[PDB]
């Protein structure tokens, strides 16, 4: 417990980041968290939205 | 961009579409500015023959 100081700031730092690389396979309301899924599937024109 | 096509190839007209009209003769781009106009012309350009 004598550096638990740096060991919050590095584990902060860890969660962090292994939060913003878990953030991709969210779907935030499309069809798949995989573009190249997407990209199978309906028209250019239907799949840019 | 003066053309006669089927009366079931309308469709294909339309920007971003499939069908052979829109794949193999006449494509529209994605980018299209402007108004598609049709009209039936049976008594006109059609024959009995």
């Amino acid at each position: 417990s004598a550096l638990g100081k740096l060991q919050d700031v590095v584990n902060q730092n860890a969660q962090a980041l292994n939060t913003l690389v878990k953030q991709l396979s969210s779907n935030f309301g499309a069809i798949s968290s995989v573009l190249n899924d997407i990209l199978s599937r309906l028209d250019k024109v239907e799949a840019e939205v | 961009d003066s053309f006669v096509i089927r009366g079931d190839e309308v469709r294909q007209i339309a920007p971003g579409q499939t069908g052979k009209i829109a794949d193999y003769n006449y494509k529209l781009p994605d980018d299209f500015t402007g108004c598609v106009i049709a009209w039936n012309s049976n008594n006109l350009d059609s024959k009995v023959g």
